[PDB]
C-alpha cells in the first residue's frame, strides 16, 4: 500500500495473508485474500499460476504482523486451491484474475469468528457503487514502488472508483480494462495498491453494508499518474463462486 | 516484476 495508513486486522478481520513454503522450508509472503465463508478464502489466480499446488502454501487468518505472530492467529493448510479456468495474461492485464481457497487446520477445522476473524459479505449480481464511490484496500505489499522489503505491520487506504469509460481511456489503459474488472485510484494519484497487494479486497459500503466489490489484480506501476490500480470485479463472478465453493 | 501481477512468478 502506497501511502495510506498503518492498521490491524481488526479492522479488516476478512483479510488473510498467503504464504509461500519453499523447498527448503523458507517461507515468504505471496498475497491478500479474504474470507468469505469459513472454509473459503478469496484470493487472485495470478498468485498461484507458476506454484500451482496446494501443499506449496499456508493460510493466515487474524493476522496484522507479517512476520511475527500476532495473539488470536490462526494457521491453515489449504485443502483445495481452485484457480479460474479461464485465467490469461497480457503484458500488464490479467483476465480473469480470480482463485478460491479452501482452508482446513492441522487439526481439520476451519476458520472460527473471532474480534480478529469474520467473514465479508459478497456484493449482489452487477450491484457495483457508482464511479468516486470512495472505497477501501488492504495489504502487506510495498510502501514504495522501488522498496525491496514489505511493511511488516498491515496497511489499508482509500481510493475511488473510476468509471469503464474513464479507464478505457488510451492514456489511462485503453482495450487492457474488460468490464468483468473495476478501476480505483486516488485524484492526485498519491496512494494505491502495489507489488504483494495482489489478491486483497476493495471494499465499497453497499447499502450499508460493507461488501467485497473487488480482488486487487494489475496495474502500472504503483501510485502513477493515469495508471489506475485495477481490480477483479467481483459482482461479475457470482456464479463461479458460487459453484466453486462446493 | 518490481509491480502488481507478478507476484510469485518464477520468472522475477
Amino acid at each position: 500500500i502506497i501511502g495510506g495508513e498503518f492498521t490491524t486486522i481488526e479492522n479488516q478481520p476478512w483479510f488473510a495473508a498467503i504464504y509461500r513454503r519453499h523447498r527448503g522450508g523458507s517461507v515468504t509472503y505471496v498475497c491478500g485474500g479474504s474470507l468469505i465463508s469459513p472454509c473459503w478464502v478469496i484470493s487472485a489466480t495470478h498468485c498461484f499460476i507458476d506454484y500451482p499446488k496446494k501443499e506449496d502454501y499456508i493460510v493466515y487468518l487474524g493476522r496484522s504482523r507479517l512476520n511475527s505472530n500476532t495473539q488470536g492467529e490462526m494457521k491453515f493448510e489449504v485443502e483445495n486451491l481452485i484457480l479460474h479456468k479461464d485465467y490469461s495474461a497480457d503484458t500488464l492485464a490479467h483476465h480473469n484474475d480470480i482463485a478460491l481457497l479452501k482452508i482446513r487446520s492441522k487439526e481439520g477445522r476451519c476458520a472460527q469468528p473471532s474480534r480478529t476473524i469474520q467473514t465479508i459479505a459478497l456484493p449482489s449480481m452487477y450491484n457495483d457503487p457508482q464511479f468516486g464511490t470512495s472505497c477501501e484496500i488492504t495489504g502487506f505489499g510495498k510502501e514504495q514502488s522501488t522498496d525491496y522489503l514489505y511493511p511488516e505491520q498491515l496497511k489499508m487506504t482509500v481510493v475511488k472508483l473510476i468509471s469503464h469509460r474513464e479507464c478505457q481511456q488510451p492514456h489511462y489503459y485503453g482495450s487492457e480494462v474488460t468490464t468483468k474488472m473495476l478501476c480505483a485510484a486516488d485524484p492526485q494519484w498519491k496512494t494505491d495498491s502495489c507489488q504483494g497487494d495482489s489478491g486483497g479486497p476493495l471494499v465499497c459500503s453497499l447499502q450499508g453494508r460493507m461488501t467485497l466489490t473487488g480482488i486487487v489484480s494489475w496495474g502500472r506501476g504503483c501510485a502513477l499518474k493515469d495508471k489506475p490500480g485495477v481490480y477483479t470485479r467481483v459482482s461479475h463472478f457470482l456464479p463461479w463462486i458460487r459453484s466453486h465453493t462446493k | 516484476c518490481s509491480a502488481r501481477g507478478l507476484e510469485n512468478h518464477a520468472a522475477c
